[PDB]
């Protein structure tokens, strides 16, 4: 239970304290600041509703529909908004902000679990709370990670099946760190009686920190790649091992950043001087704004010591195990990225072709990686092309050249960070058996810009398949729900519409497909690609739709627009050409692949891929895993662009929750039967509506029930019962609020009406006698002033003493 | 709706009876519309006594026999609350169950809620009925209740 | 109607100033005169029809119980009055029984009002119904 436990200060709030309304005239209502706004309807001509804003007073016409449902204070902060009477983008976003203003970030909504950023680190995390929430369900105690995480573990042990725990999220929005919190809390419940082996999980973060992370206008140790860690463990429910699985790494930052960004931290830490005896290794210069694929954007971080952080890096691979001679492998090829981006060339000899400005950087460069600066720049101006039974000497100029070296360095640093990972599992891995898991995924989600890209479509084509990984397991929720209740009826799958956009993206015929065949012809181009596109699916899908004009002030060009189950998103084609395939020297290649150094070795071996190809692979691999698992859900979200706690931004997470997955799982879910009471609280509640119909001595529940709405002239389609209790459409329990209040209202008064007929009637007995009475006093009074105003008494009335 | 000129003969007893304490003069105050009506046996809520001419202060509008029945008439059409409607109302406090309810909660109902009743109205009924809050400080509603159907003289 | 109707003949010693078991339309006027003020003589003609039986000490009696006709008790109006007094105080207030005989019932007017009270018992704010009620019925004095 709970109390006043000082660990529940940031979890609970005082139940008293939001305890110290009419349905009919309290709403929401669009506001383009707040995102909605708390209204007081006035008078309606239609469609015509004209209201009042708490606020500022005032007032301003809203079509009706346009208006949306307002909760009882009764819910407020609710911790689950899957109970509240309305259900929707403003009672959502209103118990949300709400919640996080009181220092909530931890709401539930059914089976997700909405994480809002605190951007400041909270008492929630100790070590007495993690024992708290040991052992027990959601319905049990205050909505927080560790419950999902709980939760997680000991559905593994009760039911024996693989787990896995989906976070998901915009940039900052603050997941990794939730991800890590998610293995933390399992290391502390499940542990095992160099350095231990979940050290190692928690050492790993660093490392792959070095080469994933980088600060970004949204946030400062942003992970640039897709990351699914799973964890092992054994039959006694304790860690086995891990594993790790990336995703879709930005490749593009090694040589690009824009204001205010810099590249990987690992560049800024090897030019941070930390380590002096390794600038020579290296053939590095400590200072980092000389360098041309860092010098770009910012150099420093607010809350980064690219020093520390680098000494620590060192450390973690010395707590991982690789040798020296390996993590200064590492070390090496990535120096040798800075030189890569040194190296400048010549065009115009006098002859129009190009032609190196100096071997200096060149050769510092074919050091590092044990190679020939003469062999290297031999092939990076007069490349050998290879074709059938000849290979020709094909020329490039400055562009097709610097524009080959950017290439190089980048397929080097993807082919490394790759080697990293998979040499990182090398260590996290085990040799014992391992009986079950629980697998924490992390990646990007649906997200739409004024400007989406090949990458924005790569990263919702992903959270698609996600998205409707999710849909399928309420499905299947809901089915066991209506079947355990004897009600089950007109159902399809939800992972339904979702598959259509998923084709037009991954099957045969889809655009991936043109995008990966298109790559393998010379002279090909947007026009082609485009061609093809329309070609093949205009005027054929309605997923597929051409553009139509701006839904905001300064989005931008466009090509194609896709139907997401997140809305319809505008795709600019221009660039994906390039951007799938890795133009490089299959040359520099095959020098690289004989190279001396032992690591860039592996890092280019002969085979026997591109993006688009290699993702949908590695994603195929990923959903038959999920599938296979009992899902969790926790969605994360950016309170505002400032980083400032407390601020709430409407417009930005009322988007958010719609991409999120949020507004969805509340529309795939209001097609069943929503608000569902069990008959004892339905008696309880709604017995105020049909008194005169229950026979009187604690009739059956479903008996009260099953009178109520068949004596409230109940449209059997509105409701349907269930063995143990009774659904309900949305917003109906809505109605029968509103009809319990007034009724309420009226049956008080009905009743102060009969107290006041009661006393006036008892009173009534005594004005009949009052009545005679004052009636005796009147006439008499009257007599005795006629008596004494008489000529003849006063007369008389003298006549006597004597 | 129509009136037996028997449930007749009594009104005009009774608006008579009115009539004079205001004064003989074959009028009553319309704010004495709904006590005639309640002298009757009907039991109007203010809502329905405004709704048919009634007013809220003594010595605004006037009103003839001769409007007084259609007024009458009408209040008969009203909702009259039964056993049952005041019992689940009532029951809509009782937490536990077992037929109790704060007295304070009482007063609080009936001169918080609804129509709002003057203390003076509820001390009065508390007395007239005569009910009895145990020591821990509740009431058994369902009598009271009763009491209030029952009326002032019973059987 | 007992020993004052002897009464009402010892009253008739000074109805009969001038001694004639009568009094003219000016033996009235004569003992009037006598006292205080003095009625009219049309004030003695206009009354010429109030006398089935001229004028004696048994036709002053019989000439007045058109007056003294239509009068409760002492019980019965100090009963009346009690209705409006259920703490048995012996004691309506002043401004009650004002607004219960000028608002209520057949309404006194300005006059009867100013009337009623110029004389009534009232001893800081309460009026004594039980004293006033004797004044009201020749057990006290008007
Ligand atoms: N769950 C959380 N608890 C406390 N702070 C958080 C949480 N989630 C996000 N933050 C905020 O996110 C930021 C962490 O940014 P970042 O530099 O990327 O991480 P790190 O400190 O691990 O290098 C901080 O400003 C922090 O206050
Ligand atoms: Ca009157
Ligand atoms: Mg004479």
């Amino acid at each position: 239970i709970d109390f006043s436990d000082p660990d529940f200060q940031y979890l609970a709030v005082d139940r008293k304290k939001l305890m110290k309304f009419d349905g009919k005239k309290n709403c929401w209502v669009p506001d383009e600041k707040e995102g909605f706004a708390s209204a007081e309807i006035q008078s309606s001509k239609g469609d015509e509703i004209t209201v009042k804003i708490v606020a500022d007073s005032s007032t301003r016409t809203v079509k009706k529909d346009d208006i949306q449902s307002m909760n009882p204070p009764k819910f407020e902060k609710l911790e689950d908004m899957a109970n509240m009477t309305y259900l929707n983008e403003a009672s959502v976003l209103y118990n949300l902000r709400s919640r996080y203003t009181s220092g909530l970030i931890y709401t539930y909504s059914g089976l997700f679990c909405i994480a809002v950023n605190p951007y400041r680190r909270l008492p929630i995390y100790t070590d007495s709370v993690i024992a708290k929430y040991r052992g027990k369900r959601k319905t049990e105690i205050p909505p927080h990670l560790f419950s999902v995480a709980d939760n997680a573990y000991q559905n593994m042990v009760t039911d024996r099946e693989n787990q896995s725990c989906l976070i998901t999220g915009e940039s900052g929005a603050g997941k990794t760190e939730n991800t890590k919190k998610v293995i933390m809390y399992l290391a502390k419940v499940a542990c095992a009686v160099e350095g231990s082996l979940e050290d190692q999980i928690i050492q790993a973060n660093p490392v792959l920190e070095a080469y994933g992370n980088a600060k970004t206008t949204r946030n400062n140790n942003s992970s640039r790649f897709g990351k699914f860690i799973r964890i092992h463990f054994g039959p006694t429910g304790k860690i086995a091992g891990a594993d790790i699985e990336t995703y879709l790494l930005e490749k593009s930052r090694v040589t690009y950043q824009q204001s205010a960004e810099r590249n990987y931290h690992i560049f800024y830490q090897i030019c941070s001087n930390a380590i002096p005896e390794l600038n020579d290794v290296m053939l590095v210069t400590p200072d980092s704004g000389l360098y041309s694929f860092i010098n770009q954007g910012c150099l420093t971080v607010d809350n980064i010591d690219d020093v520390e952080e680098f000494k620590l890096c060192d450390e973690a691979f010395d707590i991982l195990g690789f040798t020296k001679e390996e993590k200064q492998s590492m070390f090496k090829c990535t120096a040798s990225i800075l030189h890569m981006g040194e190296m400048k060339f010549k065009q115009r000899p006098r002859e129009e072709q190009a032609e190196s400005d100096g071997t200096a950087e060149a050769e510092k460069v074919a050091f590092l990686c044990g190679i020939n600066a003469g062999d290297l720049l031999k092939a990076l101006l007069k490349p050998k092309v290879k074709v059938g039974t000849e290979m020709v000497t094909k020329g490039q100029n400055m562009n097709q050249v610097v524009n080959s070296v950017g290439a190089l360095a980048k397929s080097l640093y993807d082919r490394m960070f790759n080697w990293l990972v998979r040499r990182v599992n090398k260590t996290l891995d085990t040799k014992a058996k391992r009986n079950y898991y629980i697998g924490v995924l992390d990646i990007a989600g649906f997200e739409i810009f004024d400007f989406n890209s090949f990458e924005q479509l790569c990263i919702n084509y992903t959270n698609e398949r996600l998205q409707q990984f999710f849909n399928h397991h309420m499905f299947i929720l809901e089915q066991e729900e209506y079947k355990k209740e004897g009600i089950a009826w007109e159902f399809i799958d939800f992972g339904m519409d979702l598959q259509m956009c998923i084709d037009l993206i991954e099957k045969p015929m889809g655009i991936l497909s043109i995008l990966e065949e298109e790559c393998m012809f010379p002279k090909a181009d947007d026009k082609s690609f485009q061609d093809k596109l329309y070609q093949n699916h205009m005027g054929k899908n309605r997923m597929f739709t051409k553009p139509g004009k701006p839904t905001r002030p300064n989005q931008g060009p466009a090509h194609f627009e896709l139907h997401h189950y997140a809305g319809n998103v505008p795709y600019s084609i221009t660039g994906w050409l390039e951007k799938n395939k890795d133009p490089i020297n299959e040359n520099v290649v095959a020098l690289l692949g004989a190279s001396k150094e032992p690591l860039v070795a592996e890092l280019f071996k002969a085979p026997e891929q591109t993006i688009s190809a290699v993702h949908r692979e590695s994603l195929n691999k990923l959903m038959k895993n999920l599938y296979s698992t009992h899902p969790h859900f926790v969605r994360c979200i950016i309170p505002n662009e400032l980083k400032q706690p407390g601020l709430v931004d409407a417009e930005l997470v009322l988007h958010q929750l719609q991409c999120n997955g949020v507004l969805e799982g509340i529309r795939i879910c209001r097609k069943g039967f929503p608000s569902r009471l069990i008959y004892s609280e339905f008696k309880q509640r709604y017995s105020i509506l049909a008194p005169n119909a229950i026979p009187q001595g604690f009739v059956d529940g479903k008996t009260v029930s099953e009178k109520i709405l068949a004596g409230l002239q109940m449209d059997p389609a509105e409701y349907r019962l269930g063995t143990t209790k009774v659904f309900f459409k949305a917003g109906v329990l809505g109605n029968l609020e509103e009809m319990r209040d007034e009724r309420l209202s009226k049956i008080i008064s009905m009743f102060q009406a009969h107290i006041r007929g009661y006393l006036i009637r008892k009173a009534y007995k005594k004005l009949q006698d009052q009545r005679i009475g004052l009636s005796v006093i009147q006439r008499n009074i009257r007599k005795w002033l006629v008596l004494r105003n008489w000529q003849w008494w006063k007369l008389y009335s003298k006549v006597k003493p004597l | 709706p129509k009136l037996s000129q028997d449930e007749i003969d009594d009104l005009k007893d009774v608006f008579e009876l009115f009539d004079f304490w205001d004064g003989r003069d074959g009028a009553v105050d319309a704010f004495k519309l709904g006590d005639v009506c309640r002298c009757l046996g009907i039991n109007p809520r203010n809502e329905d006594v405004f709704a048919v001419g009634g007013t809220h202060k003594m010595g605004e509008k006037s009103l003839p026999f001769e409007e007084f029945l259609p007024a009458y008439e009408g209040l008969m059409d009203c909702e009259q609350g039964t056993f049952a409607d005041y019992m689940e109302a009532f029951k809509t406090f009782d937490r536990e169950g077992q037929g109790f309810i704060s007295g304070a909660e009482l007063r609080h109902v009936l001169t918080a809620l609804g129509e709002r009743l003057s203390d003076e109205d509820v001390d009065e009924i508390i007395k007239l009925t005569d009910l009895q809050e145990d020591l821990e400080g509740n009431v058994k509603y369902e009598d009271f209740v009763k009491k209030v159907m029952a009326g002032p003289y019973p059987d | 109607p007992q020993k004052q109707i002897q009464e009402m003949k010892e009253a008739f010693s000074m109805i009969d100033v001038d001694r004639d078991g009568f009094v003219s339309k000016e033996d009235i006027k004569a003992i009037s005169e006598q006292l205080g003020r003095a009625p009219d003589d049309k004030e003695l003609t206009a009354m010429l029809k109030e006398a089935p039986g001229p004028l004696n000490f048994t036709m002053f009696l019989s000439i007045f119980s058109d007056k003294l006709s239509g009068t409760d008790s002492e019980e019965t109006i100090r009963n009346a009055f009690a209705m409006f007094d259920e703490q048995e105080t012996k004691k309506l207030n002043i401004e009650y029984i004002k607004d219960l005989l000028e608002n209520m019932g057949d309404n006194f007017n300005k006059d009867e009002m100013r009337m009623t009270f110029k004389e009534a018992p009232v001893e800081g704010g309460k009026f004594d119904y039980v004293k006033f009620t004797a004044m009201i019925k020749g057990s006290g004095e008007e």
